[PDB]
RNA sequence: AACGAGACUCUGGCAUGCUAACUAGUUACGCGACCCCCGAGCGGUCGGCGUCCCCCAACUUCUUAGAGGGACAAGUGGCGUUCAGCCACCCGAGAUUGAGCAAUAACAGGUCUGUGAUGCCCUUAGAUGUCGGGGCUGCACGCGCGCUACACUGACUGGCUCAGCGUGUGCCUACCCUACGCCGGCAGGCGCGGGUAACCCGUUGAACCCCAUUCGUGAUGGGGAUCGGGGAUUGCAAUUAUUCCCCAUGAACGAGGAAUUCCCAGUAAGUGCGGGUCAUAAGCUUGCGUUGAUUAAGUCCCUGCCCUUUGUACACACCGCCCG
């Protein structure tokens, strides 16, 4: 299977949760946008990786605050 | 109606037929010890082939122009059976299939055409598509 | 364009193959215009490898 | 229907008149299927009858055209003896010429001894086939003294 | 011979429900096109099973030569 | 025959032959006794 | 050595047992009273639902 | 009928399916009634995906087997053709619940399981019995028409009809009371 | 193997069984026939259609490789 | 912190959205023409068939190939220390295509017969550096990879109807792929053209499969070994038959002992086609399509692999060591 997602993944979102926090929604379809402009990801399926784990943090966010 | 709304199995069974009802289509003298391909095994069942053989070409250049004997041969190619050594696909024989597109344009029913090759006249074109109704009518397909 | 080859010298060893492959890319163009005009613009500009062709009647 | 004489006693063999005829009369050696379906056309005989339903006024005919071919049209590219090696002739051998003919033709060659009559004589093979895998008649030989 | 009857016959039905979508109404046109995913899909909606390549050392894409040890 | 030359006395019988048909380029073999490796039951030595 | 036969409902899969791996532990009802349930081995690919034939009731799976 | 496919000429309602495991199992009518057993059908997916299967295409697919039979199935679904019609001449019953009946009589609910010649005894899932009753009809067809005068649609029918009038002189029910027989003498 | 002798003609009570089982038989195909009688299986593609010109059976199927007939097509 | 894994590259699946095409097409009618009434009708007008001919017609759906898009466990429900994650489902072209590349350390693994890579030793004019002839193919026997079969879910004879990946005129080196006409039963021959190629062979009329005949459980019309006689082609030369064709002869073999190999979905198996070697030539291998199942969704029993704890008289490492 998979689908467990790789440190340069995870460091990643968390750089780009950490400085552009206010950019950042709950929809996947515009993280993916907002990471493409913001950031340089030498990939798509990269970018799609990073943007599906920043939405899969913040819906974390919204609750009680992670340690990272 | 056309050839191509009838059912042709029973298309080419009228055909020869009528070829076979003339007295025309000169047959060449070999008839009885001709094996049809090098990858056969026997001489045809049915005795009366060629009428058979002459319906099926003509039924084939109504659908193919410029059809020509490297292609007649082609046409009836199929799979030789070398013994002990797996089987290929071989050629049909160019002497038949020559002298039968020779023996059509006896009877006015296909001509050389301006490219290289062979096709139907007007004239062809009209008894395939008599005996076409004709079969159609019969079965009331 | 394909090569398939052994991988090893000397016949020895698990039988294993190497395929390296070559590609071909070709395109063209159609201009109506005098000849001078065409030798004047496709003369310019040529940077790599590509070839570059001209035919004085084609259509 | 006619159940009739069946069992045949044509030249030196015995044919079945339970079969048809296009493959009865391959019993006889010289005469397989191509060459039978050829001999009963031309001697316009039909083709759906069983061995036993020719009287003897057809099977005189059959085998008086199976023994003169040349007679009878039937082409010289299609006979098992061409260019007779001592007589120039065209034939079919048939039934019993036909062994005297193969024996006449390895007596030939080990005549002169020449290199085919040499491998027939120490029974081998005698086309280029490898021997070395293949024919093995003889029985496992022991390794341990 | 077979994969060509598969075609026609889900062609045809890709050719009537956007003949209906188009020159006709919308629900008369996802009336059919339900009537006809219900009963079978790859009447609308292709499958995308392709043959695979052979690899080196067998037969197939998967198959092997005989391995002989002794 | 690669090593000897072999004499042939020609006969009317050989006419379209060819001469290379009567002189054999080897021994007609006759078989030994088989040795070490000629069967998986054999191998062993000190 | 006369019984008839039990028709019985698995509502728990339990593990794979046997050498191979080769046969399930499940956990049955006996489709009459429903408060009855026993553990036996089953040979297919059994799912969750299905209902098996008993042709010896009175048995119960240890293991292997 | 014009919404109810039969076969051509077999209708599939008025098929009773008398047992109440091997139901869910076997797909007959209703939902998965269909003009030929022949479709694209990507059933060998996931686990249980093989269930959803129509009946007759499960026969279909078993019955082309031992080498010169693999992926000739053309000549497989006018061999089931022709058995239909000489079952409805045999008999009288509608050609698919002599099917259904057979099915139910060939799959053995015992079986044994080599453990640690020691072999001990273990209950059928329905599935399996599905599967194993399907095998056991094809091998009996295959093995009585393998050098017979007879033809292999003759003999499919001859075993479909001894199996679902249980007789013991079909392949399928005398290899089920085997099974069955074995496996109470290791219970 | 065995030994199969069958007939490769009729003879005259053969002939008459063949004409006397028309009326008994729900499925005739040349196997069945074949196995009744002692008939060589290619006599009983001919006696069929013979049967079958006379009215005294009903064609219910033909194909290459299989043929099906049954009795007038009652009971 | 670094390498390996992953990321990465090629490939298969989707775009009626973009870019744009007589070396690809579609539709339209300009058409024109053939043919049949097959429909109303008359046969005409309307239609029906066309790889028959045209368009400086309109377009890109099918073909080509570029740029972008698109899938992320993103949505929903369960199970999760509510973390990493797992199962199921809706929507969807798809929720797990296939390969390439690949670490530290090592093996007395293979290669001196790939090399104008190479150390040392040997030979060097009676040569271990060139022409003619023979061998590498010889046959009591043991073994390995494979081809064809043991027939009726078949063989034979006709009819019908569908591919994809490729290659194609050679410099030294002299040879390429073929259309179409004629001649010959066949292999093959003669004569005239096209192609350095989306242009010609070619719309690649492939085989299995499909539809009808004959056979009838008989080593039979299954099988095609072995052998006789004749005819062609390549080549400087065919005998120890190079390859091909024709008539004839018609062996074992009726599903295979103890053992043992490969395989999870467009996969196994059946089936044919190209490339490689190739003056001549595939039962080999390397790729391509075509028809297309049964069985699993597991385990550590057998054979092995990885990580932890433990024991050791081993370290040439259990194929070890070692006692009388
Ligand atoms: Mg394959
Ligand atoms: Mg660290
Ligand atoms: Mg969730
Ligand atoms: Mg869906
Ligand atoms: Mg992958
Ligand atoms: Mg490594
Ligand atoms: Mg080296
Ligand atoms: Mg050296
Ligand atoms: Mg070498
Ligand atoms: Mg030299
Ligand atoms: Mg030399
Ligand atoms: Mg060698
Ligand atoms: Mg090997
Ligand atoms: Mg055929
Ligand atoms: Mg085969
Ligand atoms: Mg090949
Ligand atoms: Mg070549
Ligand atoms: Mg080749
Ligand atoms: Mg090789
Ligand atoms: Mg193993
Ligand atoms: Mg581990
Ligand atoms: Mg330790
Ligand atoms: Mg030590
Ligand atoms: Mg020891
Ligand atoms: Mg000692």
């Amino acid at each position: 299977m998979g689908r467990v997602r790789t440190k340069t993944v995870k460091k990643a979102a968390r750089v780009i949760i950490e400085k552009y926090y206010t950019r950042l929604g709950n929809d996947f379809h515009t993280n993916k946008r907002v990471c493409e402009e913001i950031a340089i990801i030498p990939s798509k399926k990269l970018r799609n990786k990073i943007a599906g784990y920043v939405t899969h943090l913040m819906k974390r966010i919204q609750r009680g605050p992670v340690r990272g | 109606v056309t050839v191509k709304d009838v059912n042709q199995q029973e298309f080419v069974r009228a055909l020869a037929a009528f070829l076979k009802k003339s007295g025309k289509l000169k047959v060449p003298e070999w008839v009885d010890t001709v094996k049809l391909a090098k990858h056969k095994e026997l001489a045809p069942y049915d005795e009366n082939w060629f009428y058979t053989r002459a319906a099926s070409t003509a039924r084939h250049l109504y659908l193919r122009g410029g059809a020509g004997v490297g292609s007649m041969t082609k046409i009836y190619g199929g799979r030789q059976r070398n013994g002990v050594m797996p089987s290929h696909f071989s050629r049909g024989s160019k002497s038949v299939a020559r002298r039968v597109l020779q023996a059509l344009e006896g009877l006015k029913m296909v001509e050389k055409d301006q490219d290289w090759g062979r096709k139907l006249t007007p004239q062809g074109q009209r008894d395939l598509d008599r005996i076409a109704g004709q079969v159609a009518a019969a079965k009331k397909k | 364009l394909r090569i398939t080859t052994r991988k090893t010298p000397c016949g020895e060893g698990s039988k294993t193959w190497d395929r390296f492959q070559m590609r071909i890319h070709k395109r063209l163009i159609d201009l109506h215009s005098p000849s001078e005009i065409v030798k004047q613009i496709t003369s310019i500009s040529i940077e790599p490898g590509v070839e570059v062709e001209v035919t004085i009647a084609d259509a | 229907p006619e159940k009739f004489q069946h069992i045949l006693r044509v030249l030196n063999t015995n044919i079945d008149g339970r079969r048809k005829i296009a493959f009865a009369i391959t019993a006889i050696k010289g005469v397989g299927r191509r060459y039978a379906h050829v001999v009963l056309r031309k001697a316009d005989i039909d083709l759906t009858k069983r061995a036993g339903e020719l009287t003897e006024d057809e099977v005189e005919r059959v085998i008086t055209i199976m023994q003169n071919p040349r007679q009878y049209k039937i082409p010289d590219w299609f006979l098992n003896r061409q260019k007779d090696v001592k007589d120039g002739k065209y034939s079919q051998v048939l039934a019993n010429g036909l062994d005297n003919k193969l024996r006449e033709d390895l007596e030939r060659l080990k005549k002169i001894r020449a290199h085919r009559g040499l491998r027939h004589f120490w029974g081998l093979r005698v086309r280029g086939q490898h021997t070395k895998t293949t024919g093995r008649r003889g029985r496992t030989v022991g390794v341990s003294k | 011979h077979v994969a060509q009857i598969y075609a026609i016959r889900q062609s045809i039905s890709k050719a009537l429900v956007a003949y209906y979508q188009k020159y006709v109404d919308e629900a008369s046109k996802k009336e059919i096109k339900d009537i006809l995913i219900q009963y079978d899909r790859t009447l609308l909606v292709a499958d995308p099973r392709r043959c695979e390549s052979k690899k080196f050392g067998g037969p197939g894409a998967r198959a092997r030569y005989q391995k002989s040890y002794r | 025959n690669g090593k000897t030359f072999n004499q042939v006395e020609i006969k009317p019988e050989m006419i379209g032959h060819y001469l290379g048909e009567f002189s054999i380029t080897y021994k007609p073999v006759k078989h030994g006794r088989p040795g070490i490796g000629a069967t998986h039951s054999s191998r062993f030595i000190p | 050595r006369v019984q008839p036969i039990k028709l019985a409902r698995v509502t728990k899969v339990l593990g794979r047992t046997g050498s191979q791996g080769q046969c399930t532990q499940v956990r049955v009802e006996f489709m009459d009273d429903t408060s009855r349930s026993i553990i036996r081995n089953v040979k297919g690919p059994v799912r969750e639902g299905d209902v098996l034939t008993l042709l010896e009731s009175e048995r119960e799976a240890r293991r292997l | 009928t014009p919404d109810i496919k039969l076969f051509g000429k077999w209708s599939t309602d008025d098929v009773q399916i008398n047992d109440i495991s091997l139901q869910d199992y076997i797909a007959v009518k209703e939902k998965y009634a269909k003009y030929l057993p022949h479709s694209a059908g990507r059933y060998a997916a996931k686990r249980f995906r093989k269930a959803q299967c129509p009946i007759v295409e499960r026969l279909t697919n078993s019955m082309m087997m031992h080498g010169r039979n693999n992926g000739k199935k053309l000549m497989t679904v006018r061999i089931v053709k022709h058995a239909f019609e000489i079952i409805h001449l045999l008999t009288g019953e509608n050609p698919l619940q002599v099917l259904v009946n057979a099915i139910i009589n060939s799959g053995p609910r015992e079986d044994s399981t080599r453990i640690g010649v020691r072999r001990q005894a273990v209950d059928v899932s329905p599935l399996r019995r599905v599967n194993q009753a399907i095998w056991l009809l094809c091998t009996g067809a295959r093995e009585a028409a393998f050098r017979n005068i007879k033809t292999i649609a003759e003999c499919l029918a001859d075993e479909l009809i001894n199996a679902a009038k249980g007789s013991s002189n079909s392949y399928a029910i005398k290899k089920k009371d085997e099974l069955e027989r074995v496996a109470k003498s290791n219970r | 193997r065995d030994k199969l002798n069958n007939l490769v003609l009729f003879d005259k009570a053969t002939y008459d069984k063949l004409c006397k089982e028309v009326p008994n038989y729900k499925l005739i195909t040349p196997a069945v026939v074949s196995e009744r009688l002692k008939i060589r299986g290619s006599l009983a593609r001919a006696a069929l259609q013979e049967l079958l010109s006379k009215g005294l059976i009903k064609l219910v199927s033909k194909h290459r490789a299989q043929v099906i007939y049954t009795r007038n097509t009652k009971g």
